[PDB]
């Protein structure tokens, strides 16, 4: 039915809205906390190996949490653990960046990171500016489309729930977990007239594989460094 | 496919 839907959006709201971490009405509230010049010569002057460190430990909670969304989401647990793990593998980074957007202000083209507003020119110590400049970029384009809670939790389930994704078990489980949220995400996007969105999307795959690389990196070699 | 990803994610799946 029509509520049995307008349920579903709702309750992938409600999963988003209890794992995200960060509030956006904080963040949009802490745009004119930023760090002062003092601040960013700070963080540029730290080791790479301590940026490094800080960066992955924000990655890895970031991920955690998704893995709390994805937990929430109507008919995730109920599949075998072999189809969770392949979900989650080949989607949670991309929920992770997708989320990111929400701590981006496109005014200064600034992230809120570790309780401050800063350009691109705090994770200079991190010796991958390539890497950075596409986040932003990739940042911007999500802002710029100017997502609601909705779309983005319905965005990120549908990011998440993928009955494409190779070496599930039970494919046609997860295909009816896709096209029920399908269904709803386009009930919603319908009575919105935001059809049109999702042809907009930059795309993030490639990113997320390098976010994901640089996190393997650090827990591999992590004998060679200080005790974290 | 990368394997450091697998593990926070295992041991998240818990509990
Ligand atoms: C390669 C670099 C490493 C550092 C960084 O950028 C990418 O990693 C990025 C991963 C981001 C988080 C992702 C989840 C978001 C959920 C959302 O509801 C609220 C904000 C959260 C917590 C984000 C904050 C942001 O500062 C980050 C740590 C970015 C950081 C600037």
């Amino acid at each position: 039915s029509l509520t049995e839907i307008e349920h579903l959006v709702q309750s992938v709201c409600k999963s988003y809205r209890e794992t995200c971490q960060l509030r956006l009405e904080d963040l949009l509230r802490q745009r004119s906390n930023i760090f002062s010049r003092e601040e960013v010569t700070g963080y540029q002057r730290k080791s790479m190996w301590e940026m490094w460190e800080r960066c992955a430990h924000h990655l890895t909670e970031a991920i955690q949490y998704v893995v709390e969304f994805a937990k929430r989401l109507s008919g995730f647990m109920e599949l075998c653990q072999n189809d969770q793990i392949v979900l989650l593998k080949a989607g949670a980074m991309e929920v992770v960046l997708v989320r990111m957007c929400r701590a981006y202000n496109a005014d200064n083209r600034t992230v809120f990171f570790e309780g401050k507003y800063g350009g691109m020119e705090l994770f200079r110590a991190l010796g991958c500016s390539e890497l950075i400049s596409s986040i932003f970029d990739f940042s911007h384009s999500l802002s710029a489309l100017h997502f609601s809670e909705d779309e983005i939790a319905l965005y990120t389930a549908l990011v998440l729930i993928n009955a494409h994704r190779p070496g599930l078990q039970e494919k046609r489980k997860v295909e009816q977990l896709q096209y029920n949220l399908e269904l709803a995400f386009h009930h919603h996007l319908c009575k919105t007239h935001r059809q049109s969105i999702l042809a907009k999307l930059p795309p993030a795959g490639k990113l997320a594989s390098l976010c994901s690389q640089h996190v393997e990196r650090l827990q591999i070699f992590q004998h060679l460094h200080p005790i974290v | 496919t990368n394997m450091g990803l697998e593990a926070i994610i295992r041991k998240a799946l818990m509990g």
